[PDB]
């Protein structure tokens, strides 16, 4: 059961950490009479006018705070009709709402805690080509991953892993028509490997810059460069526990076997284990020692969760108010 | 210490990401005509057209 | 039950643990009357508390 | 697909730019109860009392922001008939609402700027004839495009096409 349960939350945060589509609003989800739905039918929106892929089909995770809220705000309603009563009887609050074609509640999904980070602001202009791959010392051929892109800073000290950062003066782009977007572009802070230096999993590559030749302003999701003084925008202020949705093809979950049932093992009894609810399986083993007399038990489950397209992904935040 | 031997890039061609997905709304409402082109070689590529009388 | 990450995980077996609750019992509750000899001649009013304790 | 699309892209800015019916609405959408629909309805009306020729058929576009305050203004309402309740499990607006053959969310719709332009005046009184043509120079007749014409004004400053 535990180990079923490390699965759950592995997933939780890798979309909660790398989501690049943030929703903020300036007060609490329900005080207000459908403002459940509108923060809701805010991500179909933005999901719809950033041109993504939803073809596999979309997803909507409320924390339980938040899922209770979205059924309150729905009861204050008059009680006749099949959607009010059911959710009186039940918290439940449809399965599709607003386009998405599936809600849940998922109790394990992170709290994003406040950034202190404040003054921040870019050093410098900085370009950010896309490259399928780049030459190594030696001449070697080494692939490049499209996402991730590394920015220097003024100075990085209260931002930390998950962090969301808007640049001020940027804005979204229709990924296919390159047309301008109301919302100002939203980044997400994988990791600060410096003081200074800060890995971003977007990649701006900006649309005015020249140095980008035909090929590369194809890609173009973002309408200027970094510039020099622009200031750096934290998103998340208040404490809140997110809210995440997702195309469901963004996210993936890779394992592989572990070959302790070979021969080279004959020490140990080795059997395959199966975890109870998640569908990956691992391995049981156990060996004894005649010094000791005590036996050793073991369980053994190897895996990896990866977040294919982080600007698919995406983070709702709720009455975030400074 | 361990196996040593040789490495491997393997990348998988087929899968994909497949990011984008467009729609265009307004391409199917407008009318759409061919002018003969014969006659819209000489024209400026402008043709006049009547409008109902009254 | 703990977990842990690793491939080598030498010397950081694990011990057992498992708690315990336990259930306790209280005072008794009591109803408790008398009545005079002269008074039992008629037990109308004597099987009624009977009833009214119950 | 990139070309296909960009035909999408002129057919949003040359509709934006010509368009002579205007509608404008004091207040943002959606902030009323039934604005979402007086603001559709409106042009329904305008193109049925002006006389126009709509046997082809209408249609109507929200940009996606508008499209959203259509169903949020759909979806404030207590009770929950079949239209309320199907802007709620999807974000989707009836198809027709008073009098459009259909009602899409068109993504590429252009945003129109304002303009600086104060204090305009005419210049003098000006008519306008319905010629088919007009003769100019040697006398060669040459045609007149009924669509536009040119108005004298006593400044043009922040204008724009």
């Amino acid at each position: 059961r535990k180990l079923a349960n490390n699965v759950e939350l592995k997933v939780a945060n890798m979309a909660a950490e790398m989501g690049s589509l943030v929703i903020t609003s300036p007060d609490a989800i329900g005080t207000n009479t459908a403002d459940a739905w509108n923060f809701v039918a805010d991500a179909e929106e933005i999901m719809f006018s950033r041109e993504l892929n939803r073809d596999m089909g979309t997803s909507y995770f409320f924390n339980p705070q938040d899922y209770k809220k979205a059924g309150y705000d729905l009861t204050k309603r008059d009680i006749f009709g099949r959607i009010p009563e059911e959710a009186y009887r039940d918290g439940t609050i449809q399965r599709q709402v607003a386009g998405f074609d599936d809600v849940l509640r998922s109790p394990k999904l992170p709290v994003l805690t406040k950034s202190t980070a404040t003054g921040i602001t870019v050093s410098g202009a900085q370009s950010f080509k896309p490259v399928a791959w780049q030459l190594d010392n030696d001449g070697n051929k080494v692939n490049v991953d499209n996402r991730f892109a590394t920015v220097t800073l003024s100075a990085t000290t209260g931002m930390k892993r998950g962090d969301k950062i808007s640049f001020a003066g940027v804005k979204f782009l229709g990924q296919m028509a390159k047309n301008v977007l109301a919302q100002d572009a939203t980044f997400s802070v994988v990791r600060v490997v410096d003081g200074t230096h800060v890995e971003i999993t977007p990649k701006p590559v900006a649309l005015d810059d020249v140095s980008l030749s035909p090929e590369q302003r194809a890609y173009a999701n973002v309408n200027t460069s970094l510039a020099d003084a622009m200031a750096v925008n934290i998103l998340n202020v208040k404490d809140a526990r997110t809210n995440v949705f997702w195309a469901d093809d963004a996210i993936r979950i890779v394992s592989q076997p572990i070959p302790a049932n070979h021969e080279l093992f004959a020490g140990m009894k080795t059997t395959s284990f199966s975890i109870p609810d998640v569908g990956l399986n691992g391995i049981f083993a156990t060996q004894g020692d005649i010094s000791t007399l005590s036996g050793l038990c073991r369980i053994a489950l190897w895996y990896g969760v990866n977040a294919t397209r982080p600007e698919a992904i995406g983070v709702g935040l709720p009455g975030q108010t400074a | 210490m361990a196996l040593n031997e040789g490495q491997i890039v393997t990348l998988a061609v087929d899968e994909i990401i497949e990011t984008i997905s467009a729609i265009t709304p307004m391409a199917q409402k407008a009318k759409k005509y061919t002018p003969p082109a014969a006659s819209m070689q000489r024209s400026s590529n402008t043709i006049w057209m009547p409008v109902e009388q009254e | 039950s703990p977990t842990q990450e690793g491939w080598d995980l030498t010397d950081k077996a694990t011990g057992l643990l498992e708690l315990n609750v336990a259930v306790n019992m209280g005072e008794p509750d009591n109803d408790f009357f008398q009545l005079r000899a002269d008074d039992l001649r008629d037990e109308t009013a004597y099987r009624r508390r009977i009833q009214s304790a119950a």
